């Protein structure tokens, strides 16, 4: 999963 | 003709009409998977480097540094490889594993950390590596670098306008850095002068844009939609040109991607699924029933084999 800027 | 290097081959991606979404083909998709490193990030990966070169901030002997964690890393990697720059990318572990797999093959210096396995630790580490002869490391900062929406304003937008013969009524795009919808909206609204509907898409699990605009408590959260939902309002998102915000859930996004594959024969990613879901919801409103909706498909499903997509 992703949050504060992850996976961009 | 012939491009000097791969970075010059960015863009010019096709528009494909959907048959199982929208209302009588009012939904068309721009397949950004058809790019040199097979995502929308190729454009900004190229242009940020080019601009840093023109500003003199990027020179021979200086090393590239950023955080990305996603496709921006791959784009920057291929551009750095093509134009002769050493590059260090910061990220904990590890989603997704193909993201992690390509970067090593492209010869980027992967510095692996773990705050709680997060971009806080990654960005902190990036800042730290920069703080070591800062005239040797250059951070491109995709979340605030104006070259990011600039390239979208100069290529993606004009491509949409050109290919729709100025008939585009709505642009639907998920928001990660905000660069895509910002650049595109600026191009079509300001440079071409057509009053379209710019639609930002975000995960319902982390709807910080909706919460902000509604003046409610901003509560970011975890989600499975790779590429968007940064959990904050990035500087490269121009709220001023955002006409509408749509929220999509992870499950529906995933299912929509699978549907694109099985029903449209389109190898699209998770965020592509989200964008298409939102666009379909808009498309089946009478208000947009007779309007041309253009939907950005950022990446390709083959970059998600390790994920819950398959
Ligand atoms: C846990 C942490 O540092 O938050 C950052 C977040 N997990 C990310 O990488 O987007």
């Amino acid at each position: 999963t992703f949050e504060y800027g992850d996976g961009i | 003709a012939i491009y000097a290097d791969n970075s010059y081959s960015i863009g010019n991606t096709p528009l494909v009409r959907l048959k199982h979404f929208g209302h009588n083909g009012n939904v068309v998709v721009k397949i950004e998977g058809r790019n040199p490193s097979y995502s929308v990030k190729c454009r900004i990966g190229a242009n940020m480097v080019w601009q840093a070169e023109k500003d003199g901030t990027l020179t021979k002997g200086k090393e590239i540094v950023d955080a990305t964690s996603g496709n921006t890393g791959i784009a920057l990697a291929y551009v750095a490889a093509a134009r002769g720059y050493k590059i260090t990318l910061t990220m904990p572990e590890t989603m997704s594993l193909e993201r992690k797999r390509l970067l090593c093959g492209l010869g980027v210096n992967l510095v692996l950390t773990e705050g709680a396995k997060g971009m806080k630790g990654a960005i902190a580490k990036a800042e730290e590596i920069v703080a070591s002869d800062p005239s040797r490391y250059v951070m491109l900062k995709q979340f605030e670098n104006p070259a990011n929406p600039q390239i979208h304003r100069e290529t993606t937008g004009p491509e949409i306008w050109k290919d729709t013969d100025g008939k585009v009524d709505v642009v639907v795009a998920g928001v990660g850095t905000g660069g895509s919808i910002t650049g595109i909206s600026r191009a079509i609204k300001l440079d071409f002068g057509k009053q379209i509907t710019s639609v930002a898409v975000e995960p319902v699990e982390s709807p910080v844009i909706s919460q902000t605009l509604a003046g409610e408590e901003v509560k970011p959260g975890p989600h499975k939609i790779q590429g968007i939902g940064a959990g904050f309002i990035p500087k490269n998102l121009d709220l001023s040109i955002i006409d509408r915000v749509e929220t999509v859930d992870s499950d529906t996004a995933l299912a929509t991607a699978r549907r694109l594959m099985a029903e449209e024969g389109i190898l699209a990613g998770i965020s592509s699924g989200a964008a298409v879901a939102a666009a379909d919801r808009l498309a089946k409103l009478p208000e947009f029933a007779d309007k041309l909706i253009v939907v950005i498909l950022p990446s390709a499903s083959e970059r998600y084999l390790s994920t819950a997509l398959f």
